[PDB]
């Protein structure tokens, strides 16, 4: 499977920002798409995960209510939008090699290529 | 957020607690490389993908083991596990580990 | 004629883990699209089929086996698991064919919850399914946790294939 994500761009501090995400190579075996975001220097950090299927979502508390993930399933895609940092966002996909589906222990096996923000 | 060493000249370690590795949930390890996005190396306890790599848990610890100074993978290595803490399911990546 | 997943996951009461009851579904549409598209679900895993594919083919019946526990066992309801739940509550067969279907009850199970009960002290280990009344503790819950120990409400929904009609079919 691919995961092609937007390309860098602009915003004025304060504003907003629409990353897409499109699942591409197949969509046969994604249930969910996470986003993971890392600063410059940093590590990452898990922002929130969206299940394709229901369209619910999760998000890391730190980030809660300025957050939110649409799963658009006609065409394939999940957008991660921030309201009101200069990190790098990375789409990811959902995976484990014991069960087909979404749980705690799976993990994020194809990623995409990152798409930064900066103000 | 799991505990690592800033660097390793071996293995690289991951400290938690009982609440994400000793709470027996599956500790995921990957490889960055600048420039890119992270590749999984390990998934589970230590099962991987196609294309040197092993790892084990104990107690509220996981270790990744790399065996051969091979090229120079001077890749910042990371640990995910799931927390069962807070007001709700997230993900955990730890500090970072350079090579 | 749709099943009667109603049944299983809107109901009020849920059976404890040391002791789970089941529904037993047959001659019915089984149309899962209710199911794997719901928002209420944290987690959804199957084991031998694709959750897309289960309303492309067809079961002798299928097993509803629903209860209580603590969040952070859910990872033990699973094939190949072990644990306090995966030895002596519910034992899971390490070739389960079947989806697995857990969501967060903190807002229905919590209280101000001394009603479920695990056990804590079992002589030997069970086999596959064999639920057994007989020590017990209870889980206690608050609305005041964290997501491993809230409350998480569990459906196993097993898939027999038997030399029969196979009469549970999705649309
Ligand atoms: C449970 O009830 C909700 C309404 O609150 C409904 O949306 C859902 O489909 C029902 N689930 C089943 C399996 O019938």
């Amino acid at each position: 499977v691919q995961l092609v994500q937007s390309g860098a761009e602009v915003k004025k501090p304060g504003s907003s920002v629409k990353v897409s995400c499109k699942a591409s190579g197949g969509i046969f075996n994604t249930y969910t798409i996470s986003w993971v975001r890392q600063a410059p220097g940093q590590g990452l950090e898990w922002m929130g995960r969206i299940i394709l299927m229901s369209g619910m979502a999760n998000y890391a508390q730190k980030i809660q209510g300025r957050v939110t993930i649409t799963a658009d399933k006609s065409t394939s895609t999940a957008y991660m939008e921030l309201t009101s940092d200069t990190a790098v966002y990375y789409c990811a996909r959902g995976f484990n090699g014991n069960y087909y589906g979404w749980g705690d222990d799976d993990a994020f096996d194809i990623w995409g290529q990152g798409t930064l923000v900066t103000v | 957020v799991l505990t690592q060493p800033p660097s390793v000249s071996v293995t690289i370690s991951c400290t938690g607690s009982n609440s994400n590795i000793g709470a027996g949930y599956d500790v995921h390890w990957y490889q960055q490389l600048p420039g890119t996005a992270p590749k999984l190396l390990i998934c589970g306890n230590s099962n991987r993908p196609s294309g040197r790599f092993s790892g084990s848990k104990s107690g509220t610890s996981a270790s990744l083991a790399i065996t051969g100074l091979q090229a120079e993978d001077e890749a910042d290595y990371y640990c995910q596990s799931y927390d069962s803490s807070l007001s709700g399911p997230n993900w955990v990546f730890g500090g970072g580990t350079k090579l | 004629n749709l099943c009667p997943f109603g049944e299983v996951f809107n109901a009020t009461r849920f059976a404890s883990v040391y002791a789970w009851n089941r529904k037993r579904i047959s001659n019915c549409v089984a149309d899962y699209s209710v199911l794997y598209n719901s928002a209420s679900f944290s987690t959804f895993k199957c084991y031998g089929v694709s959750p897309t594919k289960l309303n492309d083919l067809c079961f002798t019946n299928v097993y509803a086996d629903s209860f209580v526990i603590r969040g952070d066992e859910v990872r033990q309801i699973a094939p190949g698991q072990t644990g306090k739940i995966a030895d002596y509550n519910y034992k899971l067969p390490d070739d389960f064919t079947g989806c697995v279907i857990a969501w967060n009850s903190n807002n229905l199970d919590s209280k101000v919850n001394y009603n479920y009960l695990y056990r804590l002290f079992r002589k030997s280990n069970l086999k596959p399914f064999e639920r057994d009344i007989s020590p017990l503790q209870s889980y206690g819950f608050q609305p005041t946790n964290g997501v491993g120990y809230q409350p998480y409400r569990v459906v196993v929904l097993s898939f027999e294939l038997l030399h029969a009609p196979a009469t549970v079919c999705g649309p």
